Order: structure tokens, then C-alpha cells, then sequence
């Protein structure tokens, strides 16, 4: 992964799925942060989400 | 191939057999590639990893 | 006043050309309304970005 705390905004605004590596106090895992499609605009969820 | 399959999913959608798709780009492709792939495919029913 | 109210429509149509390509900047989302673009006057591209 190249993406840090701001790069995940650049991916999501551009409509690109982003996967993050998560670390808690004890254990680690992986989860997805958004379900955006490759549609340009964020205002219309029916196309975007 | 992203454009080709996007055409296919759009063709089936028009045919009343709705579909959606998820796709990715190569091995560890960065922002320089992704923003070139995304602009070529900025439409719903496809998502880029 | 044609279809080219958006700069990214100029991107996709420069990329349709054999001798030229256009690529949006990676430094944030800069889609820009075409009526706010500015002066360029015979700038050479052949060995420049």
C-alpha cells in the first residue's frame, strides 16, 4: 500500500476502492473503507455507492 | 480490458439483465497509473481496486 | 459553447489524437470548467510536460 491518511481521500473522491491495514492495541487485520464505484460525482449515491 | 468489460456490463444493463463488476490494475500500480485508468472509465457499474 | 464546458472532455479528445496525449495532474482533483482557462501562445511540447 502507498496510501496514507490523505491518499485515501484522493482514491475515494476519484471513485477508487481503497483497502487499509488496521492495527488495534493488541491485534491487526484488514478492512475496506468505502464502496465507491468509478462514477465521477459523489452527490448521487445510486451511481456512486 | 477495463473498457471492454465495462461496455459488456452496460450492454447487459440495457438488456434488462443487470450486472456490476469489480476490477483492479496490475501489481502495485500507484497514483500515476490509477488516475489514468480512472479518467478512462469514469462511469457507474464498475469499481477499481 | 459546444460540448467542451469541461477540461476533462478536452483530455479524452486529445488522447484520441495520434501524435498527442493529455493527462490530468495527480496533485489533487483539478477538474476545471473550460471558461476559466488561461493564455498559452505557441508553447513547444516536443520535449516538455
Amino acid at each position: 500500500q502507498i496510501y496514507e491518511s490523505i491518499d485515501l481521500d484522493e482514491l475515494n473522491e476519484n471513485g477508487i476502492i481503497s483497502i487499509e491495514f488496521v492495527r488495534n492495541r493488541t491485534n491487526t487485520f484488514f478492512r475496506i473503507v468505502d464502496d465507491v464505484t468509478t462514477f465521477n460525482d459523489k452527490s448521487d449515491p445510486v451511481k456512486a455507492e | 480490458v477495463h473498457a471492454e468489460v465495462a461496455s459488456f456490463v452496460k450492454e447487459r444493463s440495457d438488456a434488462g439483465e443487470p450486472m456490476r463488476a469489480i476490477v483492479g490494475g496490475g501489481f502495485n500500480e500507484s497514483k500515476e497509473q490509477l488516475f489514468g485508468r480512472q479518467a478512462s472509465l469514469s462511469n457507474p457499474r464498475v469499481s477499481l481496486v | 459553447g459546444g460540448a467542451y464546458d469541461y477540461t476533462n472532455a478536452i483530455i479524452t479528445d486529445i488522447n484520441q489524437l495520434p501524435d498527442f496525449e493529455a493527462k490530468l495532474s495527480p496533485f489533487g482533483d483539478k477538474n476545471l470548467e473550460s471558461s476559466k482557462l488561461d493564455k498559452i501562445e505557441n508553447a513547444n511540447i516536443k520535449d516538455k510536460a
